[PDB]
């Protein structure tokens, strides 16, 4: 009913002599090699829309017929997507049939209102005993995740997976934003040999759905894939009831996409480089993530910071929606601790004894300044001398020498390539403990 | 294919059209002919509502405002210059340039008269 | 012509089908104008004065004319503003010739190389980046430096030459004034009239209520005026006070004559506005007159930063710099002359004979104290050859300071480096260096300064004879 | 083409009318045969010619006045900002998601007002003054504009009531008069919400033991904040009490960036009626750097020239216009107060940032919480 | 006055005389015949310069197509217009002029990929420019290919050897892996890059046939020089018996520049996809980068950060994930690229760079202060 | 017609307050360019306004 | 970048001749790192880049040693005890300027 006017680089301008589609509408241009879906993102008059490609453009003419599906891109969900591989617009991916869709729904969504949130403020145990303990999490928040490579991040975040799958009984969305293919291949046959994501009649018993929306795709699918893995975790929100875990792979590589599709769209970029729309970009995202009277989404996001500068305006809009933050360090990891989590760079907001009580609160304050207070001798004990100084500056030694090593802990998921069972700890023995 | 040469040159966009509207209204020997012609729809303007409708609207269809023009063109003062161009300035929603077109082309004759 | 639109000191003008680029025309207002970017619907007119008088629908006369200037001798001595017009209150500009603003640089064949000397009077100068006729030199420093003290100097000390020196080789200077007050201006007239440099002096004064057409034009029309003596035979000493403030005079035009920004915001073309006026500063053939004419471009920084647009497209163009500094201006050294980043691209050709043999010894001996101060400062350890250099530049440092109005002639100025650098000055305090050589030139017998202006050069029956009198002198402290 | 060639023009000189007659006999019966294809035209009402970024052009309401609420046919409000010529370009107070080109704007001849009085005390709106709260519509209450004046010098005396907030070291330290303006300046997480929340509750506790007419009646502005953390503080307010005093306007990280734009200006409507009819009001603008961050997107996407940081130009005159509204009035204006607890959060102690230095340049004085005090746990962390 | 409402026109398009025109001239006695401007296939251009065509109908062109100007001159149909078409030259636009006809060609940007590319020199359209005849053993493929997915891959676990001591103890590369040579000029980067691919050739002669590497060189923005310089080191050593090299050097339009590290991939595809192995080496991906800045910045493209498109960092990572490692029921083919960016003062916090810094997977940081330390290869 | 010169001094009529517009520009079309002293909250798109 | 390759690629020796150019570059502020440089940077087979800081010493001609390069720079094309002279010339001065930190 539609016909292409335009075509510059991702951006197609289709035509509709009859009715326009809304804004955030999904068309499908009738003819091409693959399948084309175009998000209408401004309506410029003239009876023209202005739309942004999930595929790419070459190959388009002037005047193809496009259908306007009078909805925005629209998704499976449910339960049959676990296991399963998407990409933005639902397709799968992992070459494995159709996906089994319990339903097929809007991946543009208002936040949930005012009325339906929690005013709760609880804590998700994780089973993890240096995230239950130092920088715990939010049911309901966000968890920036400042990870890397070799520091153990892809076995935290199966584990994340498994123990909220185990303890909860939620299921997990990972959304792939812009990762690499080789990184995301690596993560999917990772969680196939770990158990959290079973192939063929086991496919039920998955505990994760995987939203790919890989970086050779273009910016529009780029920006747009961590709303499909939204539309799913919210589905296991808002109809199964769940905790549900998202993970946000990457939400710097979600700025950087939409800061493209602002920048291809002809809008004056913001402060640094930046959309200007940055803020709300990332409050649409991150404001459906949250705890409703049915269940909660838990979102656990990589945060890159881009020149090593906590004060850019990507990992400072970041910053003011995060509740915790686990940052995870090499230095901790070639001291055979696992899970890598730096004790004392880690943060939340879930740390003061209003909402977790002046118990929990005293053990965790106590643990971390034991273990800031042998951190400020090390160059201490290196220069004059490791039996230099006091017994109590070396009972202090001891005892954050033996805490640092009590952090560790055996994942379940590591247990089919180390040999050691994994284990989950409660909150009140982790405090108990301690 | 070369036209008659312009007397005087003039900008772009309106006066480029009176400039060939000029040129092939000269190689008929009707440039006193459209020149009426376009006189006629100055005034046509100032009469209806409906047929200033379809140079100042945006919202009526093109697919409408090229079948008006076409519609009531036809067994009676087409000129086949003037006809043709009103259909050709309601194609691109033009029309509204039938005003300065038609001052251009008058600064043309003007300046052909001598 | 009709005026379209008008704002903002521009006038869109419709007709005027045979007006020039760059050409003169007159509104109905009395108010002029100039077609700067000739377009196919208009004529983009930058106004000469207040737009407020140019209505829509106002007749533009086109005059028939390049913008141009009356050049003559009978500028000299006269305060006009930015296109001629003398704003002193003295009438007309009698025994006066009009003459275009824009012309073409003389070529290669019209040249010769600079070898007189320039004589600025300030002996941070006139030894260490030494000046020639012909050469054009940026004087280019920070907010409230020396940079105005400098040129002035230079001026006032063209006066004192040209008493002194026969009538071909007298020096004739003109200073514009962009975008300064008018009160500034006026307390630089009331400084040549009681020095007496106003006989010699052109002011082209585009102050800051000026409109930015008559500050863009205004160095070119100050450029016109002293090209008259360069053409002529004469020697001119032209000094564009802040190139900095005509460049934002062009950048306010260019963006509103909606000519396209570039860097910071200003056009393309701002290299070339300042390359087609520096370039007009030139040293003529002998065929052509031996005439000169020598630049003094000011350029303002905003915290020592000359890796700016407008600096470094001048620090380009001319072949000297005296880089006057802030933190050597509040250290007591004053011409506050960075030694270390003033070039001067001719050098040695064309300085004083007397003094290229000793201010080879002074920046010698200058490049070794900069260097063993940063070291010294800390307080580690000193060497009593080390000791030797950052007590010996000291002393050279306090001879280079200068008061704020009187330009040293040249024979004064190479005597009091030749008894710094002969070691006459050591063993005298550092605290009145600058006490001490009013005595080395007081009691030093008047009639040696003679012999050192009339040779040029230190002959050998002339240090023997100036070293012997440098001994029976009172020095203070020793 | 001279206006004096398009002058004449106006006047009838064809001086032969075959096609005149020709086409006016058959130009209506032409028109009447595409009537399905005619949208009803349009004089008094609009039409959306172009929708996108949160601005529509808008065709047509040839009488909206400048700056006035407009509504578009499926509810969403907007405001006029620029009268064009062929155009008026209205500002969407909502996501630009359900207007479409062709949907019909319908003036309201009243410019942007929000609902102030007693009634609207208690309660959670949105950033125009619809509630969010659940519990029906606003009742006892009146219309008043958004964008009013903030009084003149004549209208004000110096501040004398000392309006206590209740912490220790503000109290003793940086005491605040009753209409004065205090910006509280901090990084992320260095206590500058708890320093406001301190304060409602402490007015709270001293208005039951004062006699009705220094009362305050605070306003809370959450502008840019997530929805839990306001549902949170909604939670707090209401099982302390301070509910009863309190109105508690949000436009969330959610919300369009005109509604965050203009919720500090629907809180100050609301918070000026207690101190236009006498009495004193509180209000706090929690992150006015939230403000200035929306207000730049609204302007950039306006295609306006970007200047210092990216901002606006009139972005010190967006929280000027806001903050001058905090006043003291003279006893002749009754005598009411409105203190102002602007929040600015400061990216790694930098206090020369653009609009930390505007709001600094407006406000009576500072609040300064810096990260490391309140590391140390010396909480409030007052520089 | 009841005529005001159309005192100033407006337009919905800057080209409407050339709407006008093809309907005016047309209406007269004499010229019904014979004389009508096809737009069908065909074009006029209205604009050149700086080598963009700005070309009125071509109504069933596609995007990115290959179109071919009357003077011989081929072209790509990069922007998509309302009323006319964005073309950009793939040549010097001086034999462009404004009425000239483009015709279009039909196809997609294609290259000469296959077995017969081995030893050859060609530039960035797969045109031959050693001057050896045709392209026998060839056949044509895309130039802009979607890259392997995510079960078209597995895990890198092969070593691929650069003869790098450096390299191969602490940096180890695999075969499928992006490994980004990033440094400032003049440190080593090519050095690196033609030891890899010499070492290639060593390595080739003693395993099998279905373990060989064949490399691809592609030199975007250098000079024939330094080209002719490399295809004489590759000969005097042998490696171009396995090295296929890819040279649009910086007389070269931008478009051709733009296209030769998309045209490289594609000659190296086809050993990726038969089985075998591939090295594709993008020589100064920052100057492909600098050429599609100018074609994007000359079609008016908004421009972004520097003075960037949009989608420069899908330019780079549409190229650079073709690179991979498939999977053992697509043959276990793979493809490793090394694309060289060139830093200025050895920052990675420039645009481009930290783009191919995301997009590949390791790096190998040269450092100019290990340069003159003696260290080469100056690997920090 | 007979445009105001800039820097004119206008008031409109009917306006809430006293609304004085100072001419800034001549736009070029029997259009003066003003700059408002108050609000122009309030102006309706055919408002007399006054030359003094 | 297309301005700058198309005038320095006809400076070329041929099988006809050869032209041996001699190329001043200015860099606007002392900086390498501006496009105008930068891009003529790739065209040059011998790159004599001249300091400010070696200009203010008084060495003159003020060429860097270590950051001017040269393609005629390896053994093979102007002998071993050419080569590592020049290198060994060029450790001392670099780590000459490591200890030059210290210095001072
Ligand atoms: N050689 C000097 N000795 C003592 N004082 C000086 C000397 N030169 C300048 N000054 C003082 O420094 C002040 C600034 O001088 P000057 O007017 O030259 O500044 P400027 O560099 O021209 O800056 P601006 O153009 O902003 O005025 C003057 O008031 C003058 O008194
Ligand atoms: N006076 C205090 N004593 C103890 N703890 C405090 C105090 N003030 C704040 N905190 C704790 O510090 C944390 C940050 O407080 P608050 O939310 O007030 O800071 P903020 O500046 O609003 O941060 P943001 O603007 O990012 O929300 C809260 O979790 C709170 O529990
Ligand atoms: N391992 C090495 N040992 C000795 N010399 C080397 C080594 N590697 C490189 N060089 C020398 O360094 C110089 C520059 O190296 P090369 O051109 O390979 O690096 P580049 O970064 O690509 O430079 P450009 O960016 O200018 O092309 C060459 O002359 C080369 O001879
Ligand atoms: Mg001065
Ligand atoms: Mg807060
Ligand atoms: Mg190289």
């Amino acid at each position: 009913a539609g016909y292409v006017s335009q075509v510059i680089g991702p951006v197609v301008d289709v035509r509709f002599d009859g009715e326009l589609p809304s804004i955030l509408s999904s068309l499908e241009v009738e003819g091409h090699s693959v399948r084309l879906v175009l998000e209408v993102a401004q309506h410029m008059g003239d009876n023209t829309v202005r739309c942004i490609a999930m595929d790419s453009t070459d190959g388009l003419v002037r005047g193809q017929k496009v259908v306007d599906t009078g909805s925005p891109i629209k998704v499976p969900v449910g339960r049959g997507t676990l296991g399963r591989i998407m990409n933005v617009i639902g397709e799968p991916v992992d070459e494995q049939g159709p996906i089994d869709a319990a339903d097929i729904w809007s991946i543009h969504r208002e936040a949930p209102e005012f009325t339906e949130q929690s005013t709760e403020q609880e804590i998700l145990v994780t089973g993890i005993k240096v995230v239950d303990l130092l920088a715990p999490y939010q049911r309901g928040g966000k968890i920036g995740l400042f990870g890397g490579a070799g520091v153990g991040k892809t076995v935290l975040i199966m584990e994340l997976i498994n123990n909220v799958a185990k303890a909860h009984g939620g299921f997990s969305v990972f959304a792939g934003v812009g990762e690499r293919t080789r990184e995301g291949n690596d993560l999917y046959r990772e969680m196939i040999e770990s158990g959290v994501i079973k192939l063929g009649a086991e496919r039920g018993n998955s505990k994760c759905t995987l939203v790919y929306g890989q970086m050779n795709e273009p910016p529009g699918a780029r920006a747009r894939v961590a709303l499909t893995g939204l539309t799913v975790a919210e589905y296991f929100r808002d109809i199964e009831g769940q905790d549900v875990l998202l993970f946000v792979d990457n939400i710097f590589r979600f700025t950087q996409a939409n800061s493209e599709v602002s920048a291809l769209l002809g809008r004056i970029p913001s402060a640094v480089g930046y959309q200007p729309t940055l803020a709300t970009d990332l409050g649409g995202l991150q404001e459906r993530i949250t705890t409703t009277t049915k269940g909660s989404i838990t979102s656990v996001q990589a945060v890159y910071v881009p020149a090593d500068d906590l004060t850019d305006p990507a990992p400072a809009t970041t910053f003011a929606h995060l509740d915790a933050t686990t940052v995870l360090s090499r230095s901790i990891a070639e001291l055979g601790i696992y899970p890598a989590v730096d004790p004392l760079d880690s943060t939340s907001r879930m740390l003061n004894p209003n909402v977790i009580g002046a118990e929990h609160y005293n053990v965790a304050r106590g643990v971390q300044k034991v273990l800031q207070d042998y951190k400020n001798l090390q160059d201490i004990i290196a220069i004059l001398g490791m039996d230099e100084l006091s017994e109590e500056d070396k009972l202090t030694v001891a005892r954050a020498r033996k805490i640092q090593r009590f952090l560790s802990q055996p994942f379940q998921v590591a247990e089919v390539f180390t040999g050691t069972p994994g284990k989950y700890v409660d909150l009140a023995d982790t405090i108990s403990g301690f | 294919l070369k036209l008659p040469t312009a007397p005087l040159q003039l900008s772009g966009t309106s006066a480029q059209i009176a400039t060939l509207l000029w040129q092939v209204a000269a190689k008929e020997n009707q440039l006193d002919k459209v020149q009426d012609e376009l006189y006629q729809f100055i005034e046509l303007f100032k009469q209806h509502s409906e047929l200033r409708r379809l140079a100042t609207d945006p919202f009526v269809p093109t697919l409408v405002r090229t079948k008006i023009i076409s519609s009531v063109l036809k067994d009676s003062g087409a000129s086949e210059i003037t006809k043709k161009l009103f259909e050709a300035l309601a194609d691109e929603g033009a029309l509204s340039a039938l005003l300065e077109v038609t001052v251009n082309y008058e600064e043309l004759m003007l300046a052909h008269k001598k | 012509g009709r005026v379209l639109s008008v704002g903002d000191g521009i006038a869109r003008v419709y007709g005027l089908k045979s007006v020039q680029a760059g050409e003169l025309v007159c509104f109905d207002s009395g108010v002029k104008g100039m077609a700067l970017n000739l377009q196919a619907d208009h004529v983009g007119v930058v106004v000469f004065g207040n737009d407020s008088v140019i209505h829509q629908g106002d007749l533009v006369y086109r005059t028939g004319q390049i913008v141009n200037v009356p050049i003559g001798p009978g500028t000299l001595g006269r305060v006009t503003d930015g296109l001629g017009q003398p704003i002193d209150g003295k009438g007309p500009l009698t025994n006066v010739r009009s003459s275009l603003v824009e012309v073409k640089a003389p070529g290669i064949i019209a040249r010769q190389s600079v070898r007189e000397p320039l004589f600025t009077g300030v002996k941070a100068v006139d030894a260490l980046v030494p000046i020639g006729r012909g050469q054009r030199e940026l004087i280019i420093g920070d907010r409230q430096t020396g940079k105005t003290a400098v040129a002035i100097d230079a001026i006032i000390h063209q006066k004192n030459c040209n008493e002194q020196v026969p009538k071909a080789q007298r020096v004739y200077c003109v200073y514009v004034a962009v975008g300064q007050k008018r009160s500034t201006v006026a307390q630089l007239v009331k400084l040549f009239t009681q020095t007496g440099a106003m006989r010699y002096t052109i002011m082209v004064s585009a102050t800051a209520s000026d409109a930015a057409p008559l500050q863009f034009l205004a160095p070119y029309s100050g450029c016109a005026m002293a090209e008259y003596f360069r053409d002529t035979g004469k020697h001119g000493l032209i000094i564009y006070d802040d190139l900095s403030k005509q460049s934002v005079a062009y950048r306010q035009m260019s963006l509103l004559l909606r000519r396209p920004p570039g860097r910071e915001a200003f056009p393309g073309d701002v290299f070339y506005l300042h390359s087609r006026l520096l370039e007009r500063a030139a040293k003529l053939s002998k065929e052509l007159g031996g005439g000169s004419l020598t630049a003094f471009p000011v350029i303002e920084t905003q915290a020592g930063d000359v890796s700016a647009y407008i600096a470094t497209n001048v620090i380009s163009i001319t072949d000297g710099q005296i880089f006057l500094e802030t933190e050597l201006f509040y250290k007591g050294i004053r011409p506050a002359l960075n030694v270390g980043l003033s070039v001067s691209r001719v050098g040695s050709a064309a300085q004083f004979p007397g003094m290229k043999q000793v201010a080879g010894t002074l920046k010698l001996e200058l490049a070794q104290y900069r260097e063993v101060a940063a070291f010294a400062q800390f307080g580690s350890d000193l060497d009593a050859a080390t000791q030797y250099v950052l007590e010996r530049g000291a002393r050279l440092t306090e001879m280079l300071k200068q008061k704020q109005f009187a330009p040293i002639p040249i024979e004064r100025q190479t005597v009091a480096v030749y008894a710094a650098t002969k070691g006459f000055l050591d063993k005298v305090r550092v605290q009145d260096i600058v006490a001490a050589e009013e005595a080395v030139i007081s009691q030093v017998n008047p009639a040696v300064f003679k012999i050192l202006k009339a040779n040029g050069k230190i002959t050998p029956a002339l240090d023997a004879h100036l070293k012997a009198e440098l001994r029976k002198v009172k020095l203070p402290g020793a | 083409a001279d206006a004096k060639a398009l002058d004449e023009l106006r006047k009838p000189k064809f001086s032969s009318k075959y096609l005149i007659q020709h086409v006016s006999q058959k130009l209506i019966p032409a028109v009447k045969e595409w009537e399905k294809s005619y949208q009803p035209p349009v004089i008094h009402l609009g039409r959306v010619l172009s929708v996108g970024d949160g601005i529509a052009r808008v065709y047509g309401l040839k009488s909206v006045q400048a700056g006035e609420l407009v509504c578009f046919d499926s509810g969403v409000k907007g405001m006029a900002l620029n009268l064009q010529a062929d155009h008026v370009g209205v500002v969407v107070f909502g996501n630009d998601s359900v207007i479409h080109q062709g949907d019909l704007v319908y003036r309201t001849g009243q410019i942007v007002n929000v609902p102030i009085g007693p009634g609207t005390l208690g309660r959670v709106t949105d950033g125009l003054g619809q509630p969010i709260d659940g519990k029906g519509p606003l009742t006892n209450v009146r219309s008043s504009l958004v964008e009013v004046k903030a009084p003149g010098i004549i209208a004000r005396q110096s501040v004398r009531e000392p309006l206590f907030t209740g912490v220790k070291a503000v109290d003793a330290l940086v005491p605040i008069g009753r209409g004065q303006r205090e910006l509280i300046i901090g990084d992320r997480q260095t206590g500058k919400t708890a320093v406001a929340i301190d304060a409602i509750i402490h007015q709270k506790n001293c208005n039951e033991q004062v006699p009705k007419a220094q009362r305050v009646y605070c306003v809370y502005v959450a502008v840019g904040q997530k929805r839990s953390t306001v549902a949170q503080l909604v939670k707090l307010f209401t099982q302390t009490g301070a509910m009863r005093y309190t109105i508690m306007v949000s436009a969330t990280a959610s919300d369009a960036a005109p509604l965050q734009f203009l919720a500090p200006y629907s809180g100050c409507a609301m918070a000026e009626y207690f101190r236009d009819t006498g009495k004193h009001g509180l209000i706090i603008y929690d992150d006015l750097s939230k403000q200035s961050v929306a207000y730049r997107q609204m302007s950039l996407l306006l295609r306006r020239p970007p200047g210092r940081e990216a901002f606006p130009g009139d972005v010190f005159y967006l929280h000027s216009r806001l903050l001058e509204r905090a006043a003291k009035l003279s006893k002749e204006l009754g005598g009411g107060s409105l203190t102002a607890f602007p929040v600015i959060e400061t990216q790694a102690g930098d206090v020369s940032a653009y609009i930390a230095t505007n709001v600094i340049s407006i406000t009576d004085g500072q609040i300064f919480l810096e990260t490391e005090l309140f590391y140390k746990g010396i909480r409030p962390a007052l520089n």
